[PDB]
RNA sequence: UAGCGCCGGCCAACUCCGUGCCAGCAGCCGCGGUAAUACGGAGGGCGCGAGCGUUACCCGGAUUCACUGGGCGUAAAGGG
RNA sequence: UGGAGAGUUUGAUCCUGGCUCAGGGUGAACGCUGGCGGCGUGCCUAAGACAUGCAAGUCGUGCGGGCCGCGGGGUUUUACUCCGUGGUCAGCGGCGGACGGGUGAGUAACGCGUGGGUGACCUACCCGGAAGAGGGGGACAACCCGGGGAAACUCGGGCUAAUCCCCCAUGUGGACCCGCCCCUUGGGGUGUGUCCAAAGGGCUUUGCCCGCUUCCGGAUGGGCCCGCGUCCCAUCAGCUAGUUGGUGGGGUAAUGGCCCACCAAGGCGACGACGGGUAGCCGGUCUGAGAGGAUGGCCGGCCACAGGGGCACUGAGACACGGGCCCCACUCCUACGGGAGGCAGCAGUUAGGAAUCUUCCGCAAUGGGCGCAAGCCUGACGGAGCGACGCCGCUU
């Protein structure tokens, strides 16, 4: 799980690319925020788009 | 024409021409399958993927093999014997049945629909 | 019809449950129509079929009248009246204020009943005119004088006409009718204005542009145009209504300034919770319509995902996550009740999560009856509360005030409406899944199923609850335990606790799985070749007694598992 | 639902009589010739032959056969008579054959 | 109607308070355990531009399939 | 005439090599936003389904009625048979129903490439050409009537037209067998005998106008048979009984075991079969100095199917995507007797799956089909509809 937003249980859908996170064995898929039933993480302003979230009005 | 357990024809809705019988359905003592009644039975031949598959269920009669009798006296017998297959209560699962007119069938008369659904040759 | 500017009106024929409400319109108008062998049947008007498992009408939509008045106003009125019995009222009440005037024929037996007042506090709030129509040919044994005074007494309306047009045949408002005219209001009929058009009953696009029938309060309308209401409405030219004819859609230009008729075309399939709030309609500046449209609350591996067949009349339950230990199953569906089966789950009644305030401050932490176990010392559950607001008739309290007690009840503030008779309006604070649970039953026996209720909740800080465990040899069991407030403890101990058996036994060791709760437990819930050595030795019985008598105490104890969960969770 | 050109089939019907039988005239009437062919009677079968040349332009009149084919009949058919008259055939008639 | 990503180094462009072996991003090395230029926050710069990252794939690059243009004793292997 | 690199190992260094990034791009994609205009372009995952409307005819200058009209009458009335027919529905008879619209599944093969072969052919309607163009008889739809039917329809009998068929003339000649000349595997010319021809109607009345016909000229189309090219696996190493050829025969626009009987015994295979996996394929496109590699959808070329499977029929030409026949699954309709159908055509709905499109508007030209012309149709096309989806320009 990609991200600062813990969320979803035994289930729960969304949708996946992947990507390297080079640090455990196998392991290639970082789930993007906010899609589906998936959380997005506020407050991290820049950087918004990869951790999906809509611009703040600057508040 | 009865049946406790046997080899009867289904020719309905498994992925193959048998099913394997149970019983009568509800006189306690009866013996005879009668014609014109719905019965406990299973399938024991395989099926093309498919739907219903194997297990357990309860479903009703075609033909008999055995000799009918019409109070018109009307006559009809065949060395074959093919029941009909039910869901629930009483509807039919699948929406397709070759088979001809016939005559004891829809007498029972709890299930007209049928009818039209086989009506044709051999 | 031609009718310009003028005439037509708002009237509906609105009753208890089980009334007929789909007899007065049911055919033989003198319009001519339905029939060729394949006459509407009994309950016509669309409908669906499927109700004919116990014609159970849902809603009333379409089936206009032309022709019939004696050279007259002809044809000037609707004819929507759903049916049903505070099954759909408060969902479908978005028809209630919608046309002025409601008819309906008293019961000759049950008679009036409490959908006939509650019924009436919304032609109120609207403003229509009354009807009162005592039905029925008066059957075999039953009385039509009584009968008919009788709701006048309580209704407080009197010999405002009716005429027992009797259910079964008879006259069949073969009076109302042309009374009709002369027993309602008018809508008005402005030939043009900044298009006044709030939003009716949702009906599917059937295959292209779904079915949002208007009605031009206040000016005109034509086919293929834009659209525009509060939400801008991204729309475009859509076909011109047909209005609710008896069968497939209809031709001819659109509707008129308070007419009947269907929106169709602009939407296809797009389905986006757009159910609307308005007029819809645009082609001026018109301030918006008459807020008039809203329902309230609940009351009460893939599957689907999103039951979205049909949000528009949903309850009130979009599955959500809820956090069950075991299968899950059935989420938030205990509310609709009444109403189920649909074509291809176990309905555990309530579910409520609530919010746990863990001490050195965790916040909710995300409440629930299986996250984290109790890990320090809880700090008395706490959550909110509902207080109490629905008018009632009679003196019914006696009957709420010691039921109500369901839950450390708290007389919130007590009240009499003046003016009013016998109806009363009491408050209390309590829970919210505890209202989910031997309420809405008894919410209807307590007070005969008169009035409804409704709050917005409330209740925090303390509030007792614990955490009711149980017990099975084994350990942990399947997945249950909650907080036994208030005795709760045992309350359902003899209940869930005995749970039958697992209805599995699995060997014969007869393990006994009590319920710890958080005690000091609390709930309470073999070969036989012993007899062989016959007719002697109480002595050589003992020695072979013994033998298996060993393996039970190896066994429990070995026999790993033992567990055997997932029968039917009660 | 009426869509119209059914027209063809059924018309094409009466056809399917026609030629047909006259075709299949043919190969009795050719195989008649093959039959006097076994037995000396090569005017007959020459006879029968013209008969043959007739059906063959009776196709020949509109849609019904030829190509190469229908003087696939004939010289099939023509030549076996020339190797049943080397069966001591002492023929007769050019009517039948090129003098 | 102006915005997204970007800044250890490659391969461009700086600090700052927060944080303090957590929470972390990460093409690649990984970079951080109480003064972090990679982690948050600003601010700046950078980049392109109404489109910017974005994976996926495609070959390239790459001589990492080699005819052009290779190597094969100890580095991978000469058949007993 | 076109070919940039860096980085990472170990205390340090240099190799062999591996990793991944700098290049661009594609039917895309979440993410933020999102002004317009222009252009391009959008099922490559179940080749599942699929509702309603719509995709191929118009011929009365072919033929005869039913059907309403126009008005006169043939006619006094009671009327209707009729003079033009104005039309019109159906039908008979004509030519198109194979070209267009689709998608690319299954197939690895002469199917396509690329080139030849066509001395074992065929062309509807094309112009050019020799022309040719009589008598005679006969049936069908509807019509009448009976017959079955909720309807639709289904059934017998009786009449009736003609470019419909037959009838024998009639031959500028054509077709074969046998015989010839001249090229010599079914080349081109002569040889007797058979065999063989086929409506008129339209118009302004003898001429026009469309047609009708054998034969020829080439045009054009298609066809087959081969040269060569045509994807990965040798833990698939031998397989093949119309399988290989011969006779003779058989049927076929045309050869060949396409087929049969019979005679023979094979016959292909490490150059890579018999298998397996995997795939319309070439135009091509993309990469890239080049060498080269990869891929092949929108645009062009055929095959291929066009519910699954199969078979034929008409016929100029097929195995017939809006035909027939039947099985196999499926559908909805029935008044319960029976039906009637096939959206991988259009447009568009669900299921699919991350993903993808207006139930447009239109006969205007461009295109076809009819027709001597008017005339008439066609979701061909047209432009527009909507997705920064790509792309060019465009202000902020
Ligand atoms: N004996 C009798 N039956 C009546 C009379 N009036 C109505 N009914 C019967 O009762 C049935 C239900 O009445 P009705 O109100 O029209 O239907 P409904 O109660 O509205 C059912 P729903 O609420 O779902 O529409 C009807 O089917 C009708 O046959 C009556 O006066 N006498």
């Amino acid at each position: 799980i990609p991200g600062e937003g813990h969320n979803l249980q035994e289930h729960s859908v969304v949708l996946i690319r992947g990507g390297r996170v080079k640090d455990l064995p196998g392991v290639r898929y970082h789930i993007v925020r906010g899609v589906y039933d998936a959380a997005g993480v506020k407050d991290r302003k820049k950087s918004r788009s990869k951790y999906g979230t809509k611009k703040p009005k600057e508040a | 024409m009865i049946q406790p357990q046997t080899y009867l024809e289904v020719a309905d809705n498994t992925g193959a021409r048998k099913i394997m019988c149970i019983r009568v359905l509800k006189g306690s003592n009866a013996k005879y399958a009668t014609v014109g009644d719905v019965i406990v039975a299973s399938v024991k031949e395989a099926i093309p993927r498919g739907a219903v598959k194997e297990g357990d269920v309860v479903k009703a009669v075609v033909v008999r093999t055995k000799k009918e009798v019409k109070r018109p006296d009307g006559s009809a017998i065949r060395f074959d014997d093919n029941a009909a297959v039910i869901i629930n209560n009483q509807l039919e699962p699948r929406g397709t049945r070759v088979f001809g007119p016939v005559a004891r069938e829809l007498r029972e008369k709890g299930f007209m629909k049928i009818v039209s659904l086989a009506p044709e040759v051999l | 019809v031609r009718m310009d500017l003028s005439r037509i009106r708002n009237f509906s024929i609105i009753a208890h449950v089980d009334h007929g409400k789909s007899t007065l319109a049911d055919r033989i108008l003198e319009l001519t129509h339905a029939v060729s062998d394949r006459e509407m049947r009994e309950q016509f008007l669309d409908s669906l079929e499927l109700e004919r498992e116990r014609g159970i009408t849902i809603k009333a939509s379409a089936v206009r009248v032309t022709y019939r008045a004696k050279d007259g106003e002809e044809y000037v009125f609707h004819l929507i009246d759903t049916p049903g019995h505070v099954d759909f009222t408060y969902e479908v009440s978005r028809a209630l204020a919608a046309v002025e005037g409601v008819l309906l024929v008293v019961d000759a037996s049950q008679g009036v009943e409490a959908e006939t007042l509650a019924k009436f506090y919304m032609a109120l709030e609207h403003g229509h005119v009354i009807i009162p129509v005592i039905n029925k040919i008066d059957l075999p044994n039953a009385r039509p004088l009584e009968v008919a005074l009788e709701v006048e007494e309580v209704l407080g309306l009197p010999a405002d006409e009716a005429i027992f047009a009797s259910g079964k045949t008879g006259e069949g408002v073969e009076e109302i009718l042309e009374a009709i005219v002369q027993r309602i209001p008018p809508p008005k009929g402005d030939p043009e204005a900044p298009l006044k058009a709030l939003i009716f009953d949702s009906v599917y696009d059937a295959y292209q542009g779904v079915i949002p029938y208007l009605r031009l309060f206040e000016g005109r309308v034509r086919p293929g145009d834009r659209i525009r209401i509060y939400s801008t409405g991204k729309e475009f030219t859509v076909d011109k209504v047909g209005v609710f004819t008896p069968q497939g859609l209809v031709a001819t230009e659109a509707l008129e300034a308070g007419e009947v008729g269907w929106l169709v075309a602009a939407i296809r399939d797009i389905h986006d919770v757009q159910v609307g709030d308005t007029i819809t309609l645009a082609d001026r500046p018109t301030p918006s319509p008459y807020p008039g449209f809203r329902p309230a609350k609940p009351v009460v591996g893939k599957l689907r995902d999103a039951l979205e067949k049909l949000k528009l009349n949903d309850a009130a339950l979009t599955f959500e996550p809820e956090s069950s230990t075991a299968l899950g199953f059935g989420f938030r569906c205990g509310f609709l009740g009444l109403l189920h089966a649909e074509i291809v789950l176990i309905a555990t009644a309530p579910s409520v999560v609530y919010k746990v305030r863990l001490k050195s401050g965790e916040e909710v932490e995300v409440h629930n009856p299986a996250d984290l176990p109790d890990p320090t010392r809880i700090e008395e559950i706490l959550e909110p509360y509902v207080k109490l607001t629905i008018f009632t008739p009679e003196e019914y309290v006696g009957s709420l005030m010691q039921l109500l007690q369901e839950k450390r009840g708290r007389l919130v503030n007590m009240n009499y409406l003046p003016g009013a008779q016998k109806r009363v309006e009491l408050v209390y604070e309590a829970p919210f899944a505890e209202i989910l649970y031997d309420f809405h039953d008894r919410l209807k026996s307590v007070s005969r199923g008169y009035a409804s209720m409704d709050y917005e909740q409330a209740g925090y800080r303390p509030g007792d609850l614990v955490k009711v465990n149980v017990l099975v040899h084994g350990e942990v069991v399947d997945a249950l335990t909650f907080i036994a407030h208030r005795e709760k403890a045992y309350t359902m101990a003899r209940a869930i606790v005995d749970k039958l058996a697992e209805v599995i036994p699995r060997q014969l060791f007869e393990v006994p799985i009590q319920a710890a709760i958080g005690g000091k437990i609390i709930a309470r819930a073999r070969k036989d070749v012993l007899a062989k050595c016959y007719g002697g030795d109480v002595t050589r019985k003992k020695k072979l007694l013994e033998k298996q008598k060993e393996g039970k105490k190896r066994l429990k104890a070995i026999g790993k598992v033992e567990v055997p969960q997932e029968a039917f969770l009660a | 639902r009426n869509l119209s050109a059914l027209k063809r089939h059924r018309q094409s019907l009466k056809r399917r009589l026609r030629n047909k039988a006259k075709k299949s005239a043919i190969k009795t009437l050719s195989k008649k010739a093959i039959q006097l062919a076994q037995e000396g009677k090569a005017e007959e079968a020459l006879k029968i032959m013209r008969k043959a040349e007739s059906l063959i332009d009776k196709a020949a009149k509109g849609s019904t056969l030829h190509k190469n084919a229908a003087a696939r009949r004939k010289s099939r058919l023509m030549r076996k008579v020339r190797q049943l008259l080397e069966a001591a055939g002492a023929p007769l008639i050019g009517g039948g054959l090129s003098a």
